[PDB]
């Protein structure tokens, strides 16, 4: 199939397709999360009060696990595909290990998918 | 046509304090005939300190001796010339017998070598790789003759008497000749001549011995 | 198999003017111990002692027909049965039932009271006569006993030192057999006396 | 092979034999029936000798790789689920292994049992092997939850012994472990023939 | 099926019967077991009627694709190594006894017998089929090598006729063809003009005296052909 | 098509190998005029007991291996100990593919003094001796070959090793069913392998106990 | 084998117990069927097996002991003479036309001196048997699926000097183990005992 | 088993081995396989020790019982007829291969009986498992009208082709010469396998085995 | 085993090989398959060596007990109904192909072929054994009825020699005997004076060119007999 190398190195040791992917996030909606003693809050931008959006309220922060939730920033079509990989990984974990997945485990999987798309042909 | 065939013979080893004596008779035989009397393909050298001594089927013996031969060479190339120990080879043996579990070898194996401390330890295997470190071991057709004999004179059990001192290389060798002269009398698939290997830290010396020709 | 259903090994060695015979103490049903204090030996007179192995139903039925025939031999002929006549008698019993065969393997040891010659005999289940001059052995651990007896025997043994070889041969072979063990009962016998010894063994 | 382990107020005690027989011939008498997986888990072996020593070495590799990646210890509920998914995947491949895992995770103890067919059960009291049926009746008579550490070591050493005495496939050297909160310790290691002249002098 | 191929000085003479029979019933009594590979190389064909037909037209397409790319004539040893390659790598799945005989300008007349085992043997004459076991002692006595073309035709027609007289599997017509430097000449003689048959063999005319009349003596006087006498 | 028994022996200076020129099919002896002794390269020769189609494809493979290694590169020809080793690893590869080379073989070879004599089975067994016999010559002819190598440990000459093969081929004609009296003998020496013209042995059928009245069951 | 028989002998009594279950491949027909046949006034046998050969073997044994008391003027034979008569019927049936009896049984009895010249056995008798014809005098014998649970229980707790009540609470432990581990529902166990005054049907342990 | 026979100038010579094995292990090393039939008839035997001994003793007692009636020397053809009718009426279930040799008023009679009941009267016969290896020695060196010494050495050199090549045979050569007048039976004629490396003889002192009870019964 | 019996004007000519073979090994190479029943009636003997020997000496004792009670000569048809009676009521337990041929003054020379099925057929010539299937096409071509005694002996010796040349089961000597009004004359010709053998057959002298030299052309030039050339 098509597997030409896209993410290559610059003559200054930079990855152009990664530095240009970060610019697509810097135009995305701002999302802020802080860490407390007994609670975690995360707040997103929720583009506008369009008045044409559905009266059924549409959540931006997506549910990934029973206790682990996710908020993103960037292309909203790429993030949906990324979360359905992570929502598929939680059901791989509690089918092979009988345990609730830790927070640090799910982030090492999603960061493993982000890095895997930076070292593939055609991707 | 059946792809399995027992080729007789027996191998026995007794390990001492800084040595192992390793023996195996030279006799190849088939369906009802006698193929040869001088097969040296029963005990194989892997490293200068560790041998393998297998018997059963002669065809799958030579294949297992070569796949053991090159996994030692990939060990020696990838570790900067470091020769593998007996414990490393005998766990390599125990895994490869299980990787072919559903079309297995008709071999019965013994990995025989010295420790990192210098003491000799023999291992034994079933057809699928059940390992155990032990001080002796006897495989082959005459195993049920010799393995109870080595229980009675090495362990020193059921005898209300004080323990003898440690066995030398010579008193172990003269003991092990009494088993192969005992297996040549009562086992029809065993015995033309038995070859003794004496594995010491200053190289290996090699002897031969004559059994009954019938 | 039917032959190794009950367990138990009986052997005998020949000495200078004596012989030994020794059985184990186990009765079983293929893995489980039924009894731990059951010998396999039988004594018919002061010269002949024989031991049965194989299926325990046949070990008791055949030994009733032997005692039916040995005591009828003593009523007809006014004399004790001899070793060559007893061994050739129950050789014929295992051959009459050749197609419905008994599952015993009798190990006969005997001696002449006046001459002093030992006579060993171990038939098969179909009655194959075989008299070695050195030793005989049958049972489930029989393949382990041909290694122990042949590497330790010599023709000129005293009765006290022949017992020490037969006892170390039975126990070292029963430590490798999972259908025989639990001690051993031996019987050394000369021209002058019969001595019956019970031997320590592993209770495994 | 006779192998039992039970759960009580104070931890888990594992007790085994040391005998491996190929039908009516005894192959060995010093077989380590307990493969320690790491310094807080245990695993026993029953059935096929190579099928157990392979996949509990595979299980000891997946537990070590857990600690490397996630930085913490593996639980026992995750350790058996590794062994049960391996076992259920090869249920038609003729494997013969029956293994108990025992350990102290952060939720106390747990004592499981895995078949060669993919089962996994959670109790406080097992006895596995061919001579297990002898080890139940002497153990179910004298078991209670609040035993002491010394009496439960005595009940385990005595319940293995009455199975080795009766079964032809069990025997040798009775090995007793104790799984407390800091790990496991080898309590005793003694011959079955020496143990007969203690219990019936 | 009785097939054979015999060499003379010029070329070869192929000979075969004509009968495919499903066990005990004659499905076809005018079969053609002489299969054309190229113009001067044929093969005899015994065994399974489907397994040997699929081999014969798979070899004949490799062999004609070879002849076009070469631009010359095909040797007989070339065609006999395409049956040996296929009858050996299918030897557990097919039932195929093939006799390959032909003519090439280099080696003259060649005969290759390829049995069911898949071996290849170059011969002077070959035999094949279930009816061939009658013809070994017939060729040991009555066959002399070095016959002409007209003598090998009348011999191989007389050879097949002794084979299907005793064999139940074989019968029907006798199809022969000669392959040499001339054009291939074929000939099919029927059953009623066959050179041998046991029904007109004058030593099988007298019936075996089985059905004796009820008589007073042990003197055997022939069968009983009437109810009165 | 199936071959019969093959016998071989070493002498002082070379190796001899004899085999009947018959290729039977069950009980039927189809062809008494085919040669079974194939020679390999310039120093060695092999002959088989068993299926002829398996031998004809195997020896075609190992003859192509000797020449193409020698033709393409500037290397020496393979020794007999190295082409027998390729012959052994090719038969063992076929039984692991569940399609073996169902025949016993006898291999001879002499390369500048070093004589080589070995056999190989369909399974993969290989052995080296001073006397190889396969088929029913391993039962019949091989006991006669073994006593004549131990009645003189210095070695057999060519003249006395040819007497005992003729003594062994004569009993193979007496006691093997699927055999004829037409034998070829290969002779591998320092000059090379040389196959002889087919001969026969002198058989004695004139014992006085073989007459019609003694062996009768009246 | 689905139903167990448990018997142990002591200094002056022999306990027996046999579960009264009768089934049709999974369906409980009964729960109280007596499977301990009273042969003589001091002898009984606890046969296990299916109900076909079990009655027909015990009725052949019981009617022949009674016939041997008719022809011998009411003289009760010993327990070894009854046990050796039993295994003669097992051993002669495995080599016959009709086939082997599929009964596993435990013979029990008490030997009393029949006259002043009798100097034989005084104590109790307990014999293990089999369907083939094996006979073994044993301190305690067990059949069924739950036999191996309770034979190693009697390895732990049986003593030769147990009393009538101490062996009664031992048999209660023997019955509660079979209810605990065996999948086969044995709920009623029919405990009887042989003493110097004959047989007695113990009501307490069930 | 490697039983053979050879007709020489005046009489026959019977040969046998001594090894008897029960299932791949050597039961007896000095078994006797050349049996007694008559003062002029001997009989080698192969197969099962039960079936060989019990077909031989029944016929040899029947030949003796038939000798008191006739008062004459027993024929070897009547020894053969009693053997072949027994082995036929059990249809090969009596697994005994026999070699029968004797001398009558009509000369030496050597013949073999198969376990199915067929008989073959030959100058030299071999039976048993090593019969194929022993026949090749006889086919290479037999000739008419050999002396007693050349036939006794041909027989003994044919047994050793079954000793050193057949695993079911060995340890000795038994040779029985049958003449018109006498009959000579040697057992230790050829012992090619001696005892190499005599036994170490591990000494155990009397009393080192632990004994729990002992009971001595004087006679 | 190849057995046959051929009738001429005076009497019959019995012919047989000499080999009993246990599957693949020659147990006996000097067998005698021509069994005497009475002085002028013999039988050929194929199949099981024990099952046919027990029948042949059970018939021969009924047949000699009959001859004493009668006080005259035994007919051949009498002896052939004692084999048919026994080979039919034992046909599932034995393996017996018997050819009964003899001479009686009433009927002259008689030939009865009794196969394994147990039937009885009176013939002019009979064939039997595993090697007989080679001799049907040999007698269809080379046999003419009405030969003399000296011609039937040389024919039946030439007939058996073609049979055991191809058959593996048969071989050894050729034992023939003639049964007519004179004394029975037997003759045993060896293998090395046999009238036919394939080893001295001059058309099997040239080896089949299998082992080709490694060459540049497709021209077949014979086997490779030396390592140099
Ligand atoms: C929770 C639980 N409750 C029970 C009662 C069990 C249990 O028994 N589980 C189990 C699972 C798999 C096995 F494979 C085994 C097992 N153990 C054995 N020991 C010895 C021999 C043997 N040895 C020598 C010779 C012949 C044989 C047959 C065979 N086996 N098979 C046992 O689990
Ligand atoms: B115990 O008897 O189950 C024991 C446990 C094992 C961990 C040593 N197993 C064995 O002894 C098995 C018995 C067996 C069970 C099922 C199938 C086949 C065999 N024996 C072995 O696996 C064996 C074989 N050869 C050598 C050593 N062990
Ligand atoms: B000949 O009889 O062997 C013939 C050769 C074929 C290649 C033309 N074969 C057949 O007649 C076979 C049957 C057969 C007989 C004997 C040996 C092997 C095969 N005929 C068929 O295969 C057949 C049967 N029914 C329908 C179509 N074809
Ligand atoms: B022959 O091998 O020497 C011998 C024949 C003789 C002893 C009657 N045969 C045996 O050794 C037989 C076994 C056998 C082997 C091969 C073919 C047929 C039979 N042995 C016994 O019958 C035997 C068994 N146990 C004790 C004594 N003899
Ligand atoms: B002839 O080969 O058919 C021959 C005829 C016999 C009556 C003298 N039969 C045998 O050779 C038989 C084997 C056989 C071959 C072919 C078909 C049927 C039978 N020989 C034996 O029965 C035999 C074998 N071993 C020992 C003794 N006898």
């Amino acid at each position: 199939s098509y597997d030409r190398a896209i993410t290559v190195f610059s003559p200054d040791g930079h990855l152009f397709q990664v530095e240009y992917a970060q610019e697509a996030v810097k135009k995305g909606l701002a999302a802020v999360g802080v860490l407390g003693s007994d609670s975690v809050v995360i707040a997103v931008e929720k583009k506008s009060a369009v008045k044409l959006q559905d009266s059924r309220t549409i959540r931006k922060i997506y549910k990934v696990d029973a206790n682990i939730y996710l908020a993103f920033a960037g292309l909203s079509a790429d993030a949906r595909v990324l979360i359905n990989k992570a929502q598929l990984e939680c059901q791989r974990f509690s089918l092979n290990y009988e345990d609730t997945m830790d927070v640090d485990m799910l982030v090492r999987y999603v960061a493993g998918v982000q890095q895997k798309s930076t070292q593939s042909g055609g991707s | 046509w059946s792809p399995y065939q027992d080729n007789g013979g027996t191998t026995a080893a007794i390990a001492g304090k800084d040595f192992v004596i390793l023996a195996g008779d030279t006799r190849l035989n088939g369906d009802f005939c006698l193929h040869s009397r001088h097969d040296q393909s029963k005990i194989f050298q892997l490293t200068p300190y560790t041998y393998m001594a297998s018997n059963g089927m002669q065809a799958d013996r030579l294949q297992l001796q070569q796949m053991l031969k090159y996994r030692v060479k990939w060990y020696k190339y990838n570790n900067g010339g470091k020769v593998p120990s007996t414990k490393a080879i005998a766990q390599l043996m125990s895994t490869m017998l299980y990787h072919r579990r559903f079309f297995p070898y008709y071999t019965f194996n013994m990995v025989v070598g010295l420790d990192e401390e210098g003491h000799g330890v023999c291992y034994s295997y079933d057809a699928v790789g059940s390992t155990e470190p032990f001080l002796y071991g006897t495989r082959g057709s005459a195993a049920s003759f010799v393995e109870p004999l080595l229980d009675c004179l090495i362990n020193r059990q059921h005898m209300t008497s004080q323990a003898p001192p440690e066995m030398t290389k010579e008193e172990t060798l003269a003991m092990l000749k009494n088993a192969f002269t005992g297996a040549a009398e009562r086992d029809i698939y065993t015995g033309d001549s038995v070859s003794f290997f004496i594995i010491t830290k200053d190289g290996v010396q090699q002897e031969s011995f004559e059994l009954r020709k019938d | 198999s039917i032959m190794a259903y009950s367990g138990g090994s009986v052997m005998a060695m020949a000495g200078k003017e004596c012989f030994v015979i020794i059985s184990d103490n186990r009765l079983g049903e293929q893995l489980k111990t039924i009894s731990t204090e059951v010998p396999k030996l039988h004594v018919v007179n002061d010269s002949i002692v024989y031991g049965l192995t194989g299926l325990r139903t046949d070990q008791q039925t055949f030994a009733n027909k032997v005692q039916f025939r040995t005591e009828m031999y003593k009523l007809r002929e006014e004399r004790d049965i001899t070793g060559k006549a007893f061994a050739a008698m129950i050789t014929s019993m295992l051959y009459e039932a050749r197609f419905g065969p008994w599952f015993v393997e009798p190990v006969i040891g005997s001696i002449d009271k006046s001459t002093g010659e030992v006579y060993l005999c171990a038939t098969d289940l179909i009655g194959a006569p075989c008299e070695p001059e050195d030793y005989v052995c049958a049972g489930t651990a029989a393949e382990s006993l041909h290694g122990m007896c042949e590497a330790l025997w010599r023709p000129g043994m005293s009765p006290e030192e022949l017992f020490e070889i037969a006892a170390q041969a039975m126990l070292s072979a029963c430590d490798r057999d999972s259908l025989s063990g639990y001690g051993a009962v031996a019987m050394i016998v000369t021209k002058d006396k019969v001595t019956t010894r019970l031997i320590k063994g592993r209770k495994d | 092979t006779t192998t039992l382990a039970f759960r009580f107020n104070g931890g888990i005690i594992v007790a085994v034999d040391s005998r491996a027989s190929t039908g009516q011939y005894i192959a060995s008498q010093t077989v380590m029936k307990v493969l320690e997986i790491n310094d807080y888990l245990l695993g026993t072996l029953a059935g096929g000798a190579a099928d157990c020593q392979y996949w509990e070495r595979v299980l000891g590799m997946e537990c070590r790789l857990w600690e490397l990646r996630n930085g913490s210890r593996i639980t026992v509920a995750a350790a058996s689920k590794i062994l049960a998914n391996i076992t259920y995947a090869y249920r038609n491949h003729g494997l013969s292994m029956g293994t108990m895992v025992a350990g102290w995770d952060q939720f106390g103890p747990s004592l499981y049992y895995v078949d060669d067919k993919g089962s996994r059960v959670k109790q406080d009291l097992f006895s596995v092997g061919s001579g297990s049926i002898y080890a139940y009746g002497v153990l179910d008579t004298g078991y209670r939850k609040d035993l002491s550490v010394e009496d439960a070591c005595d009940l385990a050493r005595r319940s293995i012994f009455h199975a080795t005495y009766r079964d032809g496939a069990s025997g040798g050297i009775v090995t007793v472990y104790h799984v407390h909160e800091k790990g496991w310790t080898k309590i005793s290691r003694d011959d079955q023939t020496k143990l007969y002249h203690r219990y019936f002098p | 099926t009785t097939i054979l191929a015999v060499s003379y000085n010029g070329g070869v003479v192929l000979a075969a019967d004509s009968r495919t029979s499903s066990g005990t019933y004659v499905v076809n009594r005018a079969s053609n077991k002489l299969t054309k590979l190229t113009k001067k190389i044929y093969c005899c064909r015994s065994g399974s009627a489907a397994d040997t037909q699929a081999l014969a037209e798979r070899v004949s397409n490799y062999l004609g694709s070879y002849q076009t790319d070469i631009g010359a004539g095909v040797n007989v040893a070339t065609a006999a190594n395409l049956f040996q390659k296929m009858c050996y790598m299918n030897r557990w799945n097919i039932s195929a006894g093939i006799i390959v005989a032909g003519y090439d300008p280099i080696n003259g007349g060649s005969v290759y017998s390829i049995p069911s085992g898949g071996s290849c043997v170059k011969l002077d004459y070959a035999l094949g089929g279930s009816g061939s076991i009658f013809l070994y002692s017939f060729f040991d006595a009555n066959y002399k090598p070095g016959m002409s073309k007209s003598e090998c035709v009348a011999f191989c027609q007389r050879a097949v006729a002794h084979a299907y007289s005793r064999d139940g599997s074989s019968g029907g017509l006798i199809r022969t063809i000669t392959l040499d430097a001339d054009e291939p000449e074929d000939q099919t003689i029927p059953w009623n003009r066959s050179p041998y048959c046991m029904e007109k063999d004058p030593k099988y005319v007298t019936q075996a005296t089985q059905n004796q009349p009820f008589s007073s003596s042990a003197k055997i006087t022939g069968n009983r052909m009437s109810s009165t006498g | 098509a199936s071959g019969g028994s093959v016998i071989a022996i070493k002498y002082k200076g070379g190796v001899l190998m004899a085999a009947d020129t018959l290729l039977s099919y069950g009980s039927l002896a189809k062809w008494p005029n085919i040669p079974r002794i194939r020679l390999l390269g310039s120093h060695s020769a092999v002959c088989a007991t068993g299926s002829y189609a398996d031998f004809q494809m195997m020896a075609k493979q190992v003859e192509d291996n000797i020449e193409r290694q020698k033709m393409y590169h500037n290397v020496d020809e393979l020794s007999p100990s190295e082409v027998f080793s390729y012959l052994h690893r090719s038969i063992y590869q076929k039984r692991c593919d569940f399609d073996p080379c169902l025949c016993q073989m006898v291999f001879i070879g002499v390369r500048d003094g070093e004589t080589f004599l070995a056999g190989v089975d369909d399974v993969g067994t290989r052995w080296e001796d001073d006397c190889i016999a396969t088929g029913y010559g391993a039962y019949i002819a091989l006991p006669l070959l073994r006593q004549a190598l131990e009645k003189n440990p210095d070695g057999l000459s060519r003249g006395e090793a040819m007497r005992i093969l003729t003594d062994c081929l004569r009993v193979l004609f007496y006691r093997e069913c699927r055999a004829i009296n037409k034998f070829q003998v290969a002779d591998a020496a320092s000059d090379g392998v040389r196959i002889s013209e087919p001969f026969d042995v002198e058989t004695h059928w004139e014992y006085e106990g073989y007459c019609f009245e003694k062996t009768a069951i009246i | 084998m689905a139903e167990t028989a448990i018997a142990f002998r002591c200094k002056d009594y022999v306990m027996v117990a046999a579960a009264g279950l009768n089934a049709f491949y999974y369906i409980k027909i009964t729960d109280a069927e007596d499977k301990i046949t009273q042969l003589d006034t001091h002898q009984l046998v606890a046969c296990t097996g299916e109900n076909g050969p079990r009655v027909n073997f015990t009725e052949y044994i019981k009617c022949n002991l009674a016939l041997n008391r008719m022809r011998q003027h009411g003289r009760h034979s010993s327990c070894e003479s009854t046990a050796n008569f039993m295994r003669n019927c097992l051993a002669s049936a495995i080599r016959s036309r009709e086939g082997a009896y599929q009964v596993n049984c435990l013979f029990a009895g008490y030997d009393t001196p029949v006259s002043e010249d009798d100097d034989g056995v005084v104590g109790p008798q307990l014999f293990y048997m089999d369907y083939l014809g094996t006979l073994q005098a044993v301190p305690y014998g067990c059949h069924g699926y739950g036999a191996c649970f309770v034979t190693a229980l009697l390895d732990r707790l049986w003593r030769p000097d147990l009393s009538q009540q101490e062996g009664l609470e031992l048999m209660q432990k023997c019955c509660d183990e079979v209810k605990r581990r065996v999948i086969i529902s044995n709920s009623y166990f029919f405990v009887k005992a042989v003493t110097k005054n004959g047989v007695e049907v113990i009501t307490a342990v069930h | 088993t490697t039983i053979v026979g050879v007709v020489y100038r005046d009489g026959v010579v019977l040969g046998a081995d001594t090894r008897a094995t029960e299932g791949s292990i050597v039961a007896d090393k000095r078994c006797r396989k050349i049996h007694y039939m008559a003062p002029n008839i001997m009989c080698c035997g192969a197969g099962t020790s039960a079936d060989t001994e019990a077909v031989t003793n029944m016929v040899s007692s029947h030949l003796a019982l038939h000798r008191l009636e006739t008062g004459k020397q027993s024929r070897v053809l009547e020894a053969l007829t009693l053997l072949k009718r027994h082995l036929y009426r059990y249809q090969g279930h009596v697994s005994a291969a026999l070699v029968l040799g004797g001398v009558d008023v009509e000369g030496p009679f050597l013949a073999t009986i198969a376990p199915h009941g067929s008989t073959d009267r030959l100058p030299f016969v071999t039976m048993g498992s090593g019969s194929i290896a022993a026949m090749a020695q006889l086919e290479a060196a037999y000739k008419d009208n050999m002396t007693c010494e050349e036939a006794k050495e041909l027989v003994a050199s044919a047994i050793r082709k079954g000793i050193f090549n057949d695993p079911y045979s060995g340890t000795q050569v038994d040779v029985c010469v049958i003449t018109k007048d006498k009959t000579e039976l040697t057992i230790g004629y050829d012992k090619p396998n001696e005892r190499m490396y005599p036994r170490q003889e591990v000494l155990l002192p009397p009393g080192t085995t632990p004994v729990l009870k002992e009971e001595i019964r004087q006679l």
